[PDB]
């Protein structure tokens, strides 16, 4: 509230014991308890091992005699490690009962002990007259009246003042005193006056607002710097109680004005407490880390005053001279006054200023943490940029950045062994559609699909994508620390094929002990084991789902089809090590026993079956087609009559060759099969390769064939003739506001003083730039970007251009991070599955609204945050109609953008007709403007309506996108709850609430009765890569295995006009 | 040799920062007089904590001074021209008007012995008669108590001398201020326009 | 110092909407009253209260004392979901760990965590996030996150706020934290109250506990947070938003615009949470959809509103407790 | 597919540290984690307890004084088994902490630091005239262009390799 | 070093163009007076920043 | 600056070497007179080779 309310204190001079019992505060008998008797402490500052004497004692002498005593040398003993808790209680004891400090106990109920004084005169062997005072003549340290105590003392010995030496806590540090206190003999306020008049002689004194025991005392430093340390530590403090005053709130203080007046100082000091007064803060609720804390005061002032303000630039030059002045702020002015009231005999500080509110300011926050400082940059400031010239960050020398290829893993090991089951849907394949899907298949493998695509699956290998994670996992029990495992667990299979010696066991859970001194290798994988492993989670998995035992049955076995097999076939006997008779072999080309050895074309007279195979060979075979597709259907078919159940690699597939393996097994055979396509969570997360299910099942079937299929259409398209990649990028040279800009990240080092200009420039390309500091001393912040093709579409709009800029102005000296020690960034973020997928979504629209002739205005019904605005050209009016969308009218306007937050979807009463328009109907009949979930019979209703509404006006598109049904059944089967699961007919699409669905057909149906043309269409991978190649985000594993359905089965309709 | 090592190791001679943390240089750089009026202590002094080499920095606390420094008082008020912001001087050694031993003779006391035990490691080091290590040592223990005594009155007597020598007319400027590893003269230089100062 | 059981630490109490309907009426004479209030500064005696009380060290020692028996081996019952077992957590730096639960992972040999730091905010937001997890269906012990799902923390200054959530929340599959809010560290967003344009933001349950301070002196002070509880509102099924004043008119108003951004209005409840300033009469409305109506919002009295909703203020100076020796 | 797609790096042109915090790198404060600071082993060779730099000090060079310090005695004592983590990391640390490269701090938000050259001219202790450069003319390491960076030393000195 | 670095390489010697505009050349060859009538200038001496 | 690396060098080839002949010496249980006399002889080109 207003007047500041406090109860002053003098602490120290209510902290000296009571004469009689000044003896039992040695404590002679009970050991000191470090709860409250001392603080201690060893930092990983390789040694540091500081003793803190907490209680009557902190401000102490020592000696040269109790300079002798062990603890002096119990320090220099374990250099390597905390002093034993022992040996450091037990002696410092020692020591604490030896100081006696002389005195003559007496009985009056007043007296106190000044101690301090006494505590010095032991300091020293009572040979300084003070000192050779109290000795014969000890009941001159008893007293009563706070002030006399000292004046006793003068008056006797006649002097002007007696220096007291202060030490420094951490009794370990016989290094020096920085300066020392010195008390003045000057009884009336007028005496002192002018004893600290004159006292504008001498190198450096220094003194604070008020006094302990109320009698002048002043610091003299032993060194111009050392002045520094100290004032330095002080101003701060005061910001630190300041904060609470302002905010009102009893503040039991030594003190109001905790600064302390340069009486001498000399420029630094000049221009340090030259802030000081300014209380240039905002409660920080942060630590500041001690030590630097002086440079990093310092440093502010000198960037404070130099962005200054020019009005209070001057109110600070001001001050800059006239220092010997003190200047408090009104309120703190009228507190003094309530203390100079009780009793006029408080002889606080002459010479002062009251200011009159500073004039206003900059809340410069800071905190010498050591977090980085990552920063949200906002498009539209206030601070309207006329030019200003084209930054140029430095270069990031590696050892404080090093930017790599794939943002590492990151998964919780259980979610990755989840694949997803397409199942057939396709009455019959007849030869008119064969006529037509040879060619296109054939046509494919004579080009190569998408050099763009491809460049993706290698560089994005599921093996280092996923193997800090897994490094962990054996990183972990190498020490002992992975006690509980259950076999059949999958957690167990993965801990097993990390290690590379054999992983044991006893009552379950207790993993038998590392034996004594040894150590295992950590596991050697391909970058085809995860894969491979995984699929022989989904094979026991797929026995019967509903089961956590993967632990091979009884005798039963299973043989590994892969080229270059092993340890993923040594893994799984580690794994299934105890089980009976469980049989497991690995074949394929230069493959190492224990693994037979074969090649392609299975050498006749060779039989080989067991339950379960798995294939992942077929790869390459010259042939370009014709046979290249006839010898892996000859491998399927092998691999497909021995054997019950086994995965093969199909790879193409094609609707084609994958197609046709259906019809071979349809006849050598008659009661068809049963087949799905397995498309596994842990996998290179593109690669279009999937492996087809297959098992004899007892009932038909009476559908096989394929028609679009989540999984074949990830390879279908791809269609390729790209015309080159978007490599990354990583310029940094940060231009004003001009499109240029290439896909790739700003890492660059821009020197300070200039961060707050770059870094408000920079907010035009990218958003949300991430940055810090590496110690007090780097006079350059770090800069990281990464241009988000979003943002640009955004900003540039209508050309203009105002930034926060000032106001982030304010961070400039230190709230800037502050991270040391090198950081990883990666050319390619991580991204939920959900976001990457409305971002492919994107990729189609935007292309088609830039193919329509005349077409004016884009109504966004129901965006949020405005997202369909990267999908728009840079010349259209983007008008969006959501509720939550509060924008300042003006920032709408100098975007040029305009927004209807008046939801409604129902026709009659939907002024659509503007023609030249197109609809961008994402989401919305989804969840119902509360933010709930529309029910699929009515998620129905909203699409009829657009319908009978673009079905009477002209030249209008609207995009719908809904979430057609095969999505459920498909999920049920498959089993990557990553971000889909399906819970009771729904699903939650990440944060959304379930989201019942409906029929595609339906749709279809319904529209189609209408008359309103219409294209169901669905996003492909040309569209992906570009998608996400522009956009530095990579895809994942669980993603790129799930992200296959779902962008199928959430499909999009073009209701055209 | 592995103390010389890691210490030498760090700068042979620091200079100061300006937050007055200590800067050791690098090399290790010999140490010329003529060096002696510039930002450059000799470095063996700093008494700063060196993990590794400890033998030697702990050798090193011998060296730092006993007396304290008084501020001259009567010259002063006489008006004596001392020219430095504030004078005062620093004396040997406080008289210890007390009772019993000293301060001064029990520091030496302490000091004989720390390097006399650190003389013990070299030589039982470089193996050597016992009728040396023991000779010599009794000579080294000699001054102990024979230094004991000349401090008696060195310290009480000879001390009040420069109690007032501190202070005598010209005689001004301050000579040390007490703290070895970090005290620099003040620079005094007759400037001039015309020629060069 | 506050010497409490700690499991009875995350404790609030949800002041239930009753007023059928906010007439015209009332709103002229609500706006005034609340205008008044914020033009002068509610009573000097109470707001030095607040402060002076900080539920900081006020609950420290107890908190304090949590941590120093873990440090030296004597805390080996938890049970994750564990309300005492978050405690711990919350108080120790290091990575807390676990076995066959219960047995909590001894400390590695000769080393030592050290005592988590606190910002006096981190009880509270922490407490927030059990009343949430708590709110979610009552009747359960289990405090952590689901399987998958995911908050975003929203309080100026955040972290360990939100790191004390994770190592809490650590082995649980994908739980994904974030913090906001201006002058935040790493790992967290540093945005600002008026939040950029094409910034979008959403995770199950939010957390919002910024807005302190906007100079506007009302009209706007009032918009600028009516806007921030609408974003922090449609993205997010069910949040915590601080809404600091309220009276019985501003705190109303955000029932009025939930009302129309969304035909079947909302729910919405008033936590005042166990841990907080003991004072301060800060309250954070409770947002969700319910698909039932309510038929009532609105308010009148309140248990939480009058706490703000009086302290007129005008109180002439507080009285200092003294401390008299004669 | 078809043309070969890269990102050319000179990882070494940039793993020298810039100038103005070429004195942290040492790590003065904070002790040497395993993990990123240096990779080790030992194997069943019977002995071969191989010490890996890694980090920017993969590339470095020693002395006849460097090569002094424990921790290439260190090796010498536990020829029976893997050094005891313990004496290992404190040890090392105790090196690491040492090597104190000579230069000369600067400000220009480019500079960066040659390193190797450097690292060289202390190796040997500042004799081999490339070496003898930079003692006193420190600044002659810190540069912009990555090859101007080198071609400096020589113009000066004027010579037609070093070594 | 630094600073004889970048000067004997802006040129070690220099001739006067048409127009005054000096002439740098590149390389660095030493002076023999060989050349003192010739039309090069030491380049020390050019004066030029 | 200072000392050398060859004097240096030297100055722990002849310790390694003494530390070798001090084994030897006590090995062959010698008198302490002459372990050192000598020693004190292989001490003196530490320093006079130098």
């Amino acid at each position: 509230m207003w007047h500041y309310t406090s109860i002053n204190n003098d602490t120290r001079v209510a902290l000296d014991p009571k004469p009689n019992q000044i003896r039992t505060i040695t404590k002679p008998n009970t050991v000191p308890q470090l709860g409250t008797d001392y603080l201690y402490t060893f930092n990983s500052q390789r040694r540091s091992h500081t003793l803190r004497l907490l209680g009557p004692f902190q401000y102490f002498n020592f000696s040269e005699t109790d300079r002798g005593h062990p603890l002096f040398r119990l320090p220099l003993k374990y250099p390597s490690k905390a002093i034993p808790a022992d040996e450091l209680i037990d002696n410092l004891h020692s020591w604490m009962r030896s100081v006696h400090l002389l005195h003559v106990r007496s009985e009056d109920n007043t007296l106190r002990y000044n101690w301090m004084l006494g505590v010095y005169a032991r300091s020293t062997n009572y040979t300084t007259p003070v000192g050779q005072l109290v000795v014969n003549a000890p009941a001159i340290l008893n007293y009563s009246n706070p002030q006399d105590a000292f004046n006793s003392v003068f008056v006797a010995l006649g002097i002007d003042y007696i220096d007291i030496p202060i030490t420094n806590s951490n009794i370990f540090d016989d290094s020096s005193t920085p300066y020392n206190v010195r008390i003045w003999h000057a009884p009336t306020m007028t005496e002192v006056n002018h004893i600290l008049a004159l006292m504008r002689k001498s190198t450096l004194v220094s003194t604070h607002s008020s006094w302990h025991w109320n009698v002048l005392h002043t610091f003299h430093y032993r060194s111009e710097s050392d002045m520094i340390d100290h004032f330095a530590a002080k101003i701060l403090e005061d910001w630190r109680q300041k904060e609470k005053l302002d905010k009102g709130a009893l503040v039991e203080a030594d003190r109001v004005i905790q600064r302390l007046i340069p009486l001498s100082s000399s420029t630094y000091v000049q221009r340090l407490a030259a802030i000081g007064a300014l209380y240039p803060n905002e409660f920080t609720e942060n630590v500041l880390d001690l030590s630097r804390l002086s440079t990093a005061l310092l440093q502010l002032s000198d960037t404070y005053y130099q962005h200054a303000n020019d009005q209070l630039r001057r109110l600070y030059r001001r001050m800059y001279n006239d220092s010997r002045t003190l200047y408090m702020t009104q309120r703190h002015q009228e507190l003094l006054l309530a203390q100079i009231t009780a009793d006029p005999n408080i002889l606080l500080y002459p010479y002062t200023y009251i200011f009159t509110t500073i004039p206003t300011s900059m809340n410069y926050i800071s905190n010498t943490g050591q977090g980085r400082i990552k920063h949200s940059l906002t498009v539209t400031g206030a601070t309207e940029h006329d030019t200003v010239a084209d930054i140029v960050l430095g270069q990031t020398g590696e050892d404080v950045i090093t930017i790599s290829m794939v943002e590492p893993m990151s998964i919780a090991v259980e979610d990755m062994y989840g694949y997803v089951l397409d199942t057939p849907t396709r009455d019959i394949w007849p030869a008119d559609e064969q006529i037509e899907q040879k060619g296109d298949a054939v046509a494919l493998y004579d080009t190569k699909t998408s050099r763009a695509l491809g460049m993706f699956n290698n560089t994005v290998r599921i093996d280092d994508l996923l193997s800090p994670l897994l490094s962990l996992v054996y990183r972990t029990y190498i020490k002992g620390d992975t006690m509980t495992m259950t076999q059949g667990s999958l957690d167990h299979l993965t801990l097993c094929a990390a290690v590379d010696s054999d992983i044991t066991f006893v009552g379950n859970r207790m993993i038998a002990p590392l034996p004594e001194g040894y150590i295992p290798k950590p596991m050697h994988r391909n970058n085809s084991t995860m894969k491979m492993l995984s699929l022989y989670v989904a094979l026991k998995k797929l026995e019967n789902f509903a089961t956590n035992s993967y632990l091979m049955a009884p005798d039963t076995s299973i043989i590994l089809l892969g080229a270059e097999r092993e340890p993923a076939v040594n893994i799984l006997r580690r794994f299934n090590r105890n089980v009976s008779n469980v049989r497991i072999i690995g074949m394929g080309d230069r493959a190492v026993e224990p693994n037979i050895r074969v090649r392609v074309p299975f050498p006749i007279d060779k039989n080989i079956s067991a339950d379960f195979i798995i294939c992942d060979i077929n790869s390459y075979e010259d042939q370009s087609f014709e046979s290249m597709f006839s010898e892996t259907i000859s491998v399927v078919t092998t691999c497909a009559s021995a054997a019950t159940r086994a995965l093969v690699k199909i790879n193409h597939p094609s609707e084609y060759m994958i197609n046709s393996v259906i019809e071979r097994l349809s006849q050598l055979g008659g009661v068809f099969y049963h087949t799905a396509l397995l498309k596994t969570a842990s996998q290179n997360p593109y690669s279009y390769e999937t492996y087809i299910y297959i098992t004899p099942i007892a009932a038909a079937v009476r559908f096989p064939f394929y028609s679009n299929s989540a999984m074949i259409n990830r390879y279908m398209t791809a269609v390729a003739d790209d015309e080159m990649p978007i490599i990354p990028s990583i310029h940094t040279v940060i231009k004003g506001h001009s499109n240029t800009y290439s896909p790739g990240l700003f890492c660059g080092c821009v020197d300070v003083q200039s961060a707050p200009l770059a870094l408000s420039q920079l907010k035009s390309y990218c958003s949300e730039a991430t940055t810090w500091r590496v110690d007090s001393d780097d006079n350059l912040v770090n800069i990281i970007a990464r241009i988000d093709p979003a943002r640009i579409a955004l900003e540039f709009r209508t050309r203009s251009n105002t930034s926060a800029y000032h106001e982030y102005q304010r961070y400039v000296p230190n709230g800037l991070g502050f991270k040391v020690r090198k950081t990883r960034e990666f050319r390619y973020m991580h991204r939920e599955v959900t976001f990457i997928h409305k971002l492919m979504m994107y990729a189609l629209i935007r292309e088609q609204i830039s193919l329509t002739e005349n077409m004016t205005q884009v109504v966004s019904i129901g965006g949020r945050n405005l997202a369909d605005i990267s999908v728009v050209p840079l010349n259209m009016k983007y008008v969006v109609i959501d509720p939550a969308t509060r924008i300042e009218t003006l920032t709408q306007e100098k975007k040029n953008i305009e927004v209807q937050s008046r939801p409604f979807q129902f026709d009659a009463a939907n002024m659509d007709l503007e023609n030249n328009s197109i609809y961008l109907f994402i989401a919305v009949i989804m969840n119902e403007p509360n933010g709930a979930a529309t029910p699929a019979r009515m998620q129905m209703d909203k699409i009829r309506n657009v319908a009978t509404a673009m079905l009477t006006r002209t030249n209008c598109v609207a995009y719908i996108s809904f979430y057609e049904a095969g999505i459920i059944t498909r999920l049920d089967q498959s089993t990557a709850h990553k971000t889909i699961r399906v819970e009771e007919g729904r699903l939650k699409v990440a944060n959304y609430v379930p989201v019942d669905t409906l029929v595609e057909a339906d749709v279809t149906l319904m529209l189609r009765d209408i008359g309103i043309t219409h294209e169901i269409i669905r996003p492909s991978t040309p569209e992906l890569i570009d998608a996400c190649s522009n956009y530095g985000i990579r895809l994942g594993s669980t993603g790129g295995a799930v992200l296959d359905v779902f962008n199928h089965y959430s499909p999009v309709i073009k209701l055209v006009r | 040799p592995v103390e010389y090592g890691i210490f030498v190791q760090r700068g042979a001679t620091y200079t100061i920062n300006a937050a007055g943390e200590f800067e050791f240089s690098g090399r290790n750089e010999k140490w010329d007089q003529a060096l002696y009026l510039s930002e450059h202590f000799p470095a063996l002094f700093s008494d700063v904590p060196l993990a590794g080499a400890n033998t030697i920095i702990a050798i090193m606390r011998l060296f730092t001074p006993q007396g304290f420094l008084r501020t001259d008082d009567l010259a002063i008020a006489a008006n004596f021209p001392r020219a430095s912001r504030n004078p005062q001087t620093y004396i040997p050694y406080t008289n210890q008007r007390g009772t019993v031993t000293n301060e001064f003779a029990s520091r030496f006391r302490t000091i004989v012995a720390t390097l006399a035990n650190v003389v013990n490691e070299r030589a039982v080091q470089d193996d050597m008669q016992k009728a040396t290590r023991s000779c010599t040592k009794q000579w080294l223990r000699h001054l102990e108590t024979q230094f004991d005594n000349i401090a008696v009155a060195h310290t009480d007597h000879l001390s009040v001398v420069y109690a007032t020598m501190s202070n005598f007319m010209l005689n001004f400027t301050n000579n040390f201020s007490g703290n070895h590893a970090t005290f620099k003269p003040d620079q005094y230089v007759i400037t001039s326009p015309e020629g060069s100062y």
